[PDB]
């Protein structure tokens, strides 16, 4: 941008024998600041800075509105408020910079580097989420990007009087993490240092929550009571039977019975495994890899295995399967799959008949939606 | 905190207090004895029945609409 290719090359003998000589010291332009790369931490640091510095009730609650609200709802009012800094404006303008890693005690995406790590939301285009669990551990470069502030604060405010008074805001938590697009990202693969396996394919229908669920006493195994932990698990139907490292690829598949049953399973997902969560998306197709020697029974069923384990509300299921913590996922996108991925580049939804009705109050529902507001809610919180 | 049905609880209608101010309010009463099938049963989670009581009151607790308690917001501090 600043200094684009094609200017004339330096020779010597002109530089030296020039009577009114130039070279890329006679003539030059002052430059402003064009960037600089803060450390994660600094970042985050001036996310929680600027949050409080600029958080000012007298500006969430205006007049002549607020001089009619009780004190319980001028807090529930307050207690909620975010800020988008958008800080490619500041000058100069900041870049950001780390490596992507995808961090198996929440399952949410992370950008770290020597400094600490920042939360982000990353997206593949416009209404197309992050697909591909490639990308972990590739050093991200992007700058034109938000960085989000979320306040929650816990105050006790009387009326719109006491707005000017400093002691009643008791408890404030920000909670800064950065959203951008990929497209508006640059990738580069970090260098190596200088100076046998089997896998299947897989479609799933549906993917569970991602919440702290317990477990059932092991089947065929040690019976270890357990407890509850972060997990999930997917709904999805196998392609093809297991398949061979093969070299450069993988070999065919071995003999698949056709049984529906012996097709559709549940992947259950606990443990350090949860780093998935974030790259798995319904309809689409991913080739999951065990390392290790090749094994009978290793994905055709889970059948008996030590300490498996199945949550509570997927208990005594035939068709589970706990996935290793040293498995691995590859998105699979080859024009032989294309018919069964026409599903993507649209989202089921409901119709407004299947909402807005009283036909049923027992039954579930998909739709897109603008978000108009968020606000805390006090009677499932403290009230009752 | 026990999910609880009682079998023939009787029902009976105040109409006057003890200073004779006609006032109105719904007693309810399980006589001695079992006679006309009176008793207790603590229920068990795994029936729909319990179910229907748990999910009647966490409605009642989310669309609730009445006035907040705990007006010393800054109190909970979650789990802390």
């Amino acid at each position: 941008l600043l200094a684009p290719p094609g200017s004339p090359v330096r020779n010597a003998h002109n530089e030296i024998l020039e009577e009114p000589h130039h070279c890329p010291l006679q003539k030059y332009t002052r430059l402003q600041t064009p960037s600089s790369f803060p450390t994660l931490a600094t970042l985050k640091e001036e996310g929680q800075r600027k949050a409080w510095a600029s958080f000012d009730p007298k500006a969430l609650l205006p007049l002549p509105e607020a001089s009619y609200l009780p004190s319980c709802q001028l807090n529930r009012r307050l207690a909620w408020s975010w800020l988008c800094l958008l800080p490619s404006a500041f000058c100069p303008a900041q870049v950001l910079l780390g490596v992507l890693v995808a961090s198996s005690h929440k399952g949410c995406l992370q950008l770290r580097d020597q400094s600490g790590s920042l939360p982000c939301l990353l997206l593949a285009k416009h209404s197309q989420p992050l697909s591909d669990p490639r990308l972990i551990g590739c050093l991200v470069r992007a700058e034109r990007f938000q960085l989000i502030v979320e306040r929650d604060v816990r105050s006790s405010f009387p009326s719109w009087k006491e707005l000017s008074m400093p002691g009643f805001i008791q408890k404030q938590q920000a909670r800064v993490y950065v959203q951008f697009f990929l497209a508006d990202a640059l990738i580069l693969p970090v260098p190596r240092p200088c100076l046998l396996g089997q896998s299947r394919l897989f479609l799933l229908c549906h993917k569970e929550a991602l919440m702290k669920r317990n477990f059932c006493v092991p089947p065929g195994a040690s019976p270890e009571v357990p407890k509850p932990a972060l997990s999930f698990y997917v709904l999805g139907s196998w392609l093809g039977g297991t398949q061979r490292k093969e070299g450069t690829g993988w070999g065919l598949p071995e003999p698949q019975g056709n049984d529906d049953n012996d097709q559709k399973v549940h992947l259950i997902f606990f443990g350090s495994s949860v780093r998935w969560f974030e790259f798995l998306h319904p309809g689409q197709v991913y080739r999951l890899i065990a390392p290790g020697p090749a094994t009978p029974m290793l994905f055709e069923k889970d059948g008996s295995s030590c300490i498996s384990r199945r949550p509570l509300e997927l208990a005594g299921c035939a068709s589970c399967l706990t996935v290793q913590d040293n498995w691995t996922l590859e998105l699979e996108s080859s024009q032989d799959i294309q018919d069964v991925l026409d599903a993507n580049k649209s989202l089921p939804e409901s119709s407004l008949t299947d909402l807005l009705s009283d036909n049923f109050t027992d039954s579930l529902v998909s739709f897109s939606a603008e978000i108009l507001s968020r606000t805390l809610c006090e009677p499932l919180v403290a009230s009752l | 905190g026990s999910f609880l049905r009682i079998y023939s609880l009787h029902t009976k209608l105040q109409s006057m207090n003890s200073e004779n101010q006609t006032m109105l309010s719904l007693e309810f009463h399980l006589h001695g004895g079992t006679s006309y099938g009176r008793g207790i049963r603590v229920l068990p989670e795994s029936n729909s029945d319990v179910d229907q009581l748990k999910k009647d009151l966490e409605s009642a607790n989310l669309t609730a609409n009445q006035h907040s308690d705990v007006i010393c917001q800054s109190e909970p501090d979650d789990s802390f």
